[PDB]
RNA sequence: CUCGAUGUUGGAUCAGGACAUCCCGAUGGUGCAGCCGCUAUUAAAGGUUCGUUUGUUCAACGAUUAAAGUCCUACGUGAUCU
């Protein structure tokens, strides 16, 4: 289930762990101010 | 048309009047049979085609009975034919050259001697039977012991199964 | 799609007529094909509870080729309850006896092992020769690609094809052959 | 306990409710649904398997898109195993890196 | 001339990647079905005084006739139309909730 | 015929043929070597 | 006019499958800029209509679009009609046009705005255990504290190059 | 190729030999190196029972194998090339090199089984009355071991037995 | 496994099954002339006696028979009997 290609790509093998997708923030205030920062 | 090898033609519906004994020049006595033919017509013919077997049908009829006591589709049929109805109607197989036109009265000669018949009829009523009198079964001794035990069964499979074949004589209409 | 409600779910839901052409293909590929079909498992919207079967027409039946020795070394076994009742007959036996029985019994062994495996059996339609009848042929929508190439017989090739491949070996001049 | 222990299999049968309806959604284009799975995450479309079923019903000229484009890199990798390193990496299978 | 899949049925695929790299672009408009791949609508199917009445084909059926010609007409199996005793029938939810 | 799991020509006209899926030896000057396979 | 390497025509002699030629990557690069103008182009001119996006909130993927409703099942630290912007966006996507992320699009791109509506907590849960024969059984019942997010906007701005 | 006429007249036979037309090897080999036919040709492992343009290049007219030494196959090859075609007649595929029938003999019709991949002799082979266990099951085999080294382009190998 | 019970050896009754075949069918070998045998391959559709004696299964004996098969079925079957 793709683990072992993104291993290749020195990435996690599951896209939940280190990476923007996970490690971003989810949302911010629609006027800009960021968000606090997420317990996980 | 002309009989011809393969061909097969209607039989009857006939009465059993009874039965008598007749002798051969031999002189060996044979029982027969006296079966009468009582008011036997062809009712119906179905094509080879619409019948759904690979032979044509003649439906024929045998003794006459009252319109008083039979449901409106039959008498609407009858009707139509032009004739009382029968009391029994039986389905003869043929071949396409053997057909006959429906309302044809049929006769005892339509039969030779010397010829073989196939009969076919239901056979004595006996009602609910046990299994001496309907499968042959031979029950139990009189005496020596026997409690309550003279007519019956006795084992009805074996312990393994857990249960009773399909098919297993037992005690029933005759 | 802007269509109506009702529309848009008679759309989505219908039954679609697909056929199959039995002919020199093996009946479990035959079989295979057509139970994802009769399930609706080729729907995107499939679900188990959906009822989303369609309907699979397959005709050339008596035209089926097995692979292997199948024809002699396949048993369908069978017991009418009766004692003695176990009866056995090879594939080809049953073949001439019945010519749709082995794609039937190869689809309903595939189909799931529940109450809507008969209904999907409704819904399948097979013919051992090439006519159909008419209000099924009407029905049809699309047909299935046959899942084996059927193989040519040397008879059959071009001699443009007989004469692209080449000669491999000089057989001596001097054999009867 | 039933009820319980249900939350389990719940979760278990959604994910082969997806599956199965993308491994039809992906015959209807002629992909087996590895094909499209794996090369999806080679284009690194992380788009998981109840949205990509929910696009197989409700988008498909979405889906038929992600259908293409899995086959599409499918396609780069047949040719870079064919080529011995030499030949540039195909279009869509450059990798962005983040940091 | 190379093409990922066909472009004769759902719509006309396009991929295409950004000058960055970082944004696959599809575009897929549809594809109509052409007019030439069309069927006309199927418009094709006395000496009376008498007001041509309704013929009404008032027929009824026992319940085995009738399983059976339901059965054919829609492609089911029998057990579908028998009836279900009360116990199920008072417990089928009449006012279900229901989604848009 | 002989029932045999090991099929041993026992002459010099006995010789060895596969017929019906299975090897037979058949002798036509000794009928008392034929043998079956097993 | 036969290669070293050369096999004649039979069944095993070439690959089932068919020869596939890959485009030239100098066309199709080229190719590729037309696809991206051209698409770009229909952002400016707003030649699309109801968009709807996949989005990536609390651990999960939401294929959204305006007025939708989804339910967190967390909460949230926000007011009851407070306005956000859902910043993780996967896939964009119109009648006639997708936009992907490797993995997610860029903020320049799309927005996605949602409001919050309710906070609330869900129906009760029952959690039971039993082992027969052990006398062992217990209950628990767990409410999760969820958010309704109403999806307000989507928005897509022509910043593809 | 070389015939023999036997022509009776006026009570006399006369048996002759004449030799015709003769096919010759097809110019450049890809592989002038190699042995025999096959190898030369770039042919090992990818050849199967269907092949028949080349199948038919090695057998006699009424469908008989032709000896190695005459072909000049290895004995490995000769063997698929055997088993190839045993299995090319018994799915119809050389509908020409029939068996000579005496005596302008009619044989009685039989049961069209249409079949592929026959790797025994439809005659030869029992029903399979009790499959046994699922860790001894009687199997039904499919096409011959001898072609198993044949290029499998799929990521499973040939399954020979069903 | 069953001691808060799975009671019964032989017989009666009704028999289901295996085939390692007693008889009937089809074969091969034979130290098979023939008639009988012996041995093997195939065959389980059909059949496979009545008595004296012993509680007996077992055996012996008297008459037969195409033959009087071997076995399993909770030593088949006792909410059917003895
Ligand atoms: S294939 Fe080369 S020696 Fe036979
Ligand atoms: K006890
Ligand atoms: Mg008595
Ligand atoms: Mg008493
Ligand atoms: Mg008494
Ligand atoms: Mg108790
Ligand atoms: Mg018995
Ligand atoms: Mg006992």
């Amino acid at each position: 289930a793709g683990g072992q290609w993104r291993l290749q790509q020195g990435l996690a093998a599951n896209p939940s762990g280190y990476g923007p997708l996970t490690e971003l923030p989810d949302w911010s205030y629609a006027d800009g101010r960021p968000a606090p920062p997420m317990k996980g | 048309h002309p009989w011809e090898p393969g061909s097969f033609r209607v039989g009857l519906i006939a009465l059993k009047l009874g039965m008598m004994p007749l002798w051969t020049k031999d002189g060996q006595k044979h029982v027969v049979t006296l079966l009468q033919v009582q008011d036997c017509h062809v009712l119906k013919y179905t094509s080879k085609e619409n019948c759904n077997g690979k032979m044509a049908t003649l439906s024929v009829g045998g003794k006459t009975v009252s319109r008083f006591r039979k449901a409106t589709s039959i008498l609407e049929f009858y009707r139509e034919l032009g004739l009382p109805p029968k009391q029994t109607v039986k389905i003869f197989n043929i071949t396409d050259n053997a057909a006959i036109k429906p309302g044809t009265p049929l006769y005892a000669a339509h039969f030779r001697p010397g010829q073989y018949v196939d009969v076919t009829a239901k056979t004595i009523g006996k009602g609910f039977q046990g299994v001496m009198k309907r499968w042959g079964f031979k029950g139990q001794p009189a005496t020596h012991g026997q409690t309550k035990t003279h007519r019956r069964p006795g084992a009805v499979a074996t312990g393994d199964i857990g249960r009773v074949w399909p098919g297993t004589k037992m005690p029933g209409k005759m | 799609s802007s269509f109506s409600r009702a529309p848009q779910q008679w759309a989505t839901f219908a039954r679609i007529w697909y056929l199959l052409d039995g002919k020199m293909q093996p009946p479990g590929k035959l079989a295979a094909m057509a139970s994802i079909r009769l399930q609706g498992l080729h729907k995107p919207v499939y679900h188990a509870l959906s009822d989303c079967g369609d309907h699979v027409v397959i005709m050339n039946t008596r035209h089926i080729a097995f692979s292997g020795n199948k024809w002699e070394q396949k048993v369908y076994s069978s017991h009418t309850g009766y004692p003695g009742g176990f009866r056995q007959v090879t594939a080809a036996q049953l073949h001439l006896r019945d010519p749709v029985a082995i794609v039937k019994l190869a689809i309903y062994g595939m189909l799931p092992k529940n109450l809507h495996r008969r209904t999907m059996m409704e819904r399948l339609h097979l013919f051992p020769d090439e006519y159909i009848p008419e209000d099924i042929l009407k029905n049809l929508v699309e047909e299935l690609p046959q899942p084996r190439k059927i193989p040519k017989r040397l008879d059959e090739y071009t001699q443009e094809e007989i004469d692209a491949f080449p000669r491999l070996w000089t057989p001596p001049e001097d054999y009867r052959l | 306990v039933k009820c319980t222990k249900a939350r389990y299999l719940k979760k278990k049968n959604m994910r082969t409710l997806w599956i199965n309806r993308i491994t039809a959604a992906s015959q209807e284009h002629g992909l087996k649904y590895p094909a499209l799975i794996g090369n999806l995450v080679k284009c690194q479309v992380e788009l998981n398997r109840k949205v990509l079923a929910d696009l197989a019903i409700y988008e498909p000229k979405t889906f038929k898109s992600l259908a293409a484009l899995a086959s599409r890199r499918r396609h780069e990798g047949f040719a870079a195993a064919l080529g011995d390193g030499k030949e540039p990496e195909g279009i869509f299978s450059r990798v962005v890196q983040y940091h | 001339t190379y093409s990922p899949l066909p472009d004769d049925y759902n719509c006309n695929v396009e991929l295409a990647l950004t000058s960055d790299g970082r944004t696959i672009v599809c575009y897929h408009p549809s594809v109509d079905i052409p007019y030439e791949h069309t069927k006309p609508i199927p418009r094709p199917d006395h000496d009376q005084v008498l007001k041509t009445r309704l013929e009404e084909k008032v027929e009824h059926l026992e319940e085995g006739p009738m399983i059976e010609q339901l059965s054919k007409m829609f492609f089911t199996t029998k057990h579908r139309w028998y009836p279900h005793g009360r116990y199920h029938r008072c417990r089928k939810n009449l006012n279900p909730p229901k989604d848009r | 015929f002989k029932n045999k799991t090991v099929l041993k020509k026992r002459c010099k006209d006995c010789y060895l043929v596969k017929r019906r899926g299975r090897w037979y030896v058949y002798c036509k000057t000794h009928p008392r070597h034929k043998q079956r396979q097993m | 006019s036969y290669l070293p390497g050369y096999v004649p025509k039979t069944s095993l002699s070439s690959p089932p499958w068919p020869e596939v030629v890959l485009p030239d990557p100098v066309e199709e690069t080229r190719h590729h800029a037309e696809v991206v103008k051209k698409v770009n182009e229909m952002i400016v001119t707003g030649q699309y209509g109801r968009l709807f996006a996949v989005v990536h909130f609390a651990s999960r993927q939401w294929k959204v679009t305006s007025e939708d409703l989804i339910l967190i099942g967390n909460e949230l630290d926000l007011a009851c009609g407070e306005r956000i912007r859902l910043e993780k966006v996967l896939l964009v996507g119109a009648d006639n046009f997708t936009l992907l992320g490797k993995p997610l699009l860029g903020k320049d791109l799309v927005r996605v705005e949602a409001t919050v509506i309710e906070k609330t907590e869900s129906w009760p849960r029952i959690i039971m255990r039993f082992r027969k024969r052990k006398n062992f059984k217990k209950k628990r019942i767990v409410t999760t504290p969820q958010t309704v997010l109403r999806i307000n906007s989507i928005e897509i701005a022509p910043c593809l190059l | 190729f070389r015939e023999v006429v036997e022509t009776q007249e006026g009570k006399t036979t006369i048996i002759e030999g004449r030799i015709t037309a003769t096919p010759k090897e097809s110019p450049n080999p890809p592989n002038p190196s190699g042995q025999c036919p096959i190898c030369r040709w770039n042919l090992k492992h990818k050849y199967n029972y269907d092949d028949v343009l080349l199948l038919s290049q090695f057998i006699r007219p009424h469908g008989g194998m032709l000896p190695r030494k005459i072909t000049g196959l290895c004995q490995e090859e000769h063997r698929k090339i055997e088993e190839c075609v045993k299995m090319a007649h018994r799915a119809g595929l050389l509908p020409n090199h029939r068996p000579r029938l005496p005596e302008g003999v009619v044989p009685k019709s039989k049961p069209q089984l249409n079949r592929y991949l026959t790797r025994w002799a439809p005659g030869s082979v029992k029903p399979i009355y009790k499959k046994g266990p699922r860790w001894n099951r009687v199997r039904m085999p499919v096409g011959s071991p001898l072609l198993r080294d044949n290029v499998c382009y799929s990521r499973t190998p040939w399954k020979l037995y069903h």
